[PDB]
């Protein structure tokens, strides 16, 4: 019943460290657009601030042996083995996570930083996994939930969580650091038009081709969080697309069950969907998000009528063909619209309109890669111009 | 040489009496400290 | 099993572990020698 | 072409190690001596 | 693959094939009275599909009628022979 890591699997690295007599668990969030460096995401707290899984996801490429060095002188779904040279790639971008001749960081006079690049050239383009304690040897298959130690093939340095300015940083050094993995998603199963958690998708209507539309920044001074409705060119473009994040870290990129509580985040402005006490949405910011405020569930039917998931074989929900209704997990209110005398205000009614069905539209692979590209580009652009202004 | 340097570099053992943080081995300060504490005074700090 | 004995030792698992060790050693020797072309006499004796 | 590049880079990374020419330049001996004998040294570089 | 190209090393090849025969005998001895829906057979077939490439490499090179293949080299070698002592050249062997 045990599971073994294979090639082309989506994994995430967690580290545990001691500070102020309490236990902080962090994930390795790598950004490769505004900067080439890497930082740590504070995923230790989850009932206060939800972490982001868009940048901490990592997908394997191949499992090479240390003695299998071609130096320019894959059968398929290969298993992972201890003491093997593993390629660490990035999920949303083509950045290949490996060490280089970087010496920009001199906080400890001995530790280096690891960068991101597209070219898989030179010798420093692989990592080797090693067992933590003396219970696993080299040669056996790596199970799920065990501890792995990562060391570069050129610097011979481990991922050390050194303190530079009483903050969190990632440094390549010699201090042993415990690292773990989590099976976010598998490679054996594909999308094939079925719902996959963590993706980016749109919410359309039945026949009127109508969807949510956050306005532009013409009134962002005070009423930025206000939302409205628009149809036509917005539906065919990427304005009504959101990325859903599961609360749990393990198996986040799996099938989403009915009634699963999660939150919706805007991929253009960068805000979380939430409901306030005055029957108004007002969205939610990253620094002041709340689990109770940001909690949404997918209801199979309008009428009210096992928790851990490890096998994705249900596929009960389908893109487009399946019709689902959005409902809160605590208040139980339903999304409703009022035909005012084509912008409409979102008001959470109690009974809910019967003719208010929601259709799930997913950006296909022809445009979804483009979709992650544009959302990353606009995020970096707006953040950098705000920082400059 | 390979195994000797790997073992020596695997753990930091050279204490640094003038640097900060992990590692040490700062010649630019330790050599000056040695030549200012050994030339005029004796092997001890307080010495005629 | 060693039913009559108070402490049980599995010879089978030890033999399997030794087989795994010698298989790994032979595979590592092959991976080292994959770059060469001619067989040395010492290589012949070790292989035998 | 003999894998020594990695170990050479590692040794170079241990810059303070690059800037040891100034360390080699100094001459902290002071021969002292002079006219009235003054033999033997005990704390000479 | 490596020992087949070489010609001056025969004892090493003999020892390798002896080890191969012992290994396959040992594998065969595992299945003696297994049930039809037995776990031993399932584990064996899971092992076999893991090393699919190696088994493809060894099995599909067993049918060359010579050079560690099925003993059937005399299909056309005996058809063309001046005396039958097997002292023929290599060009007729290549065209055979």
């Amino acid at each position: 019943e045990i599971q073994f890591l294979r090639t082309d699997d989506e994994v995430v690295l967690q580290c545990t460290a001691t500070i102020h007599k309490e236990q902080q668990k962090l994930c390795l969030a790598a950004e490769g657009f505004g900067n080439r460096l890497c930082f740590l995401e504070s995923t230790s707290n989850s009932k206060n601030v939800p972490p982001d899984l868009s940048i901490c996801t990592f997908v394997l490429e191949q499992s090479l042996s240390v003695r299998a060095l071609q130096e320019m002188l894959g059968g398929g779904h290969r298993t992972l083995l201890y003491g093997h040279a593993i390629l660490l790639r990035h999920s949303y971008s083509g950045m290949y996570l490996c060490c280089l001749s970087t010496s920009r960081s001199s906080t400890d006079k001995l530790a280096f930083d690891v960068g991101l690049q597209e070219d898989t050239t030179g010798e420093a383009c692989w990592w080797t996994i090693h067992p933590a304690s003396k219970q696993r040897s080299e040669g056996e298959k790596v199970r799920v939930g065990d501890d792995l130690i990562l060391v570069s093939v050129s610097s011979e340095r481990y991922l050390h969580l050194s303190y530079g300015n009483s903050s969190w940083h990632v440094d390549a050094a010699f201090q042993q650091t415990l690292w773990s993995v989590a099976p976010i998603s598998s490679g054996s199963e594909a999308a094939q038009g079925y719902l996959i958690g963590g993706d980016v998708l749109r919410l359309l209507h039945g026949h009127m081709d109508e969807c949510l539309t956050v306005p532009s920044g013409e009134h962002g001074e005070e009423q930025r969080r206000t939302v409205h409705y628009e149809g036509g060119a917005v539906s065919v473009h990427a304005r009504s697309l959101w990325r859903l994040e599961t609360l749990r870290v393990a198996w986040s990129g799996s099938h989403i069950r009915w009634g699963q509580p999660f939150r919706l985040r805007h991929v253009t402005t960068g805000k979380y969907l939430s409901l306030m006490e005055d029957k108004n949405l007002l969205l939610m910011d990253k620094e002041k998000a709340d689990v109770k405020s940001t909690a949404f569930a997918f209801r199979s039917s309008k009428e009210k009528l096992r928790k851990e998931v490890d096998g994705m074989g249900t596929s009960e929900i389908k893109y487009g063909d399946s019709i689902c209704y959005i409902q809160h997990v605590d208040t139980g209110l339903w999304l409703t619209y009022q035909a005012v005398d084509i912008q409409r205000k979102a008001i959470m009614h109690h009974e809910g309109h019967m003719d208010d069905g929601l259709n799930l539209s997913r950006s296909q692979h022809e445009e979804s890669r483009t979709a992650r590209v544009i959302r990353s580009t606009v995020f970096l652009f707006n953040r950098f111009i705000r920082g400059l202004d | 040489a390979n195994v000797v340097v790997r073992l020596l570099i695997r753990r930091p053992e050279c204490f640094g009496p003038a640097l900060r943080g992990e590692g040490g081995n700062g010649l630019l300060a330790a050599m000056e400290e040695a030549i200012k504490i050994a030339e005029d005074p004796s092997r001890d700090g307080p010495s005629p | 099993t060693q039913t009559g004995n108070n402490t049980t030792v599995n010879i089978i698992i030890s033999t399997v572990d030794y087989l795994l060790r010698v298989q790994e050693s032979i595979s590592d020797f092959y991976w080292y020698y994959s770059g060469k072309d001619i067989i040395d006499e010492q290589g012949q004796r070790n292989f035998s | 072409k003999g894998e020594a590049i990695r170990i050479r880079s590692i040794l170079r990374s241990l810059g303070d190690l690059v800037g040891v020419i100034s360390i080699a330049f100094q001459m902290p001996t002071i021969a002292k001596d002079g006219k009235v004998v003054e033999p033997d040294m005990s704390a000479g570089f | 693959m490596k020992l087949s190209q070489d010609s001056s090393q025969i004892e090493l090849l003999k020892e390798l094939m002896d080890l191969q025969k012992d290994m396959v005998v040992m594998l065969l001895s595992m299945l003696e009275g297994n049930v039809v829906n037995g776990t031993i057979g399932k584990q064996m077939v899971d092992m076999l599909v893991e090393s699919s490439n190696n088994v493809e490499m060894i099995l599909k090179f067993f049918d060359m009628f010579l050079k560690l293949k099925d003993l059937t080299s005399s299909d056309t070698f005996k058809e063309y022979d001046p005396d039958g002592k097997g002292v023929i050249s290599k060009r007729d062997f290549h065209k055979a």
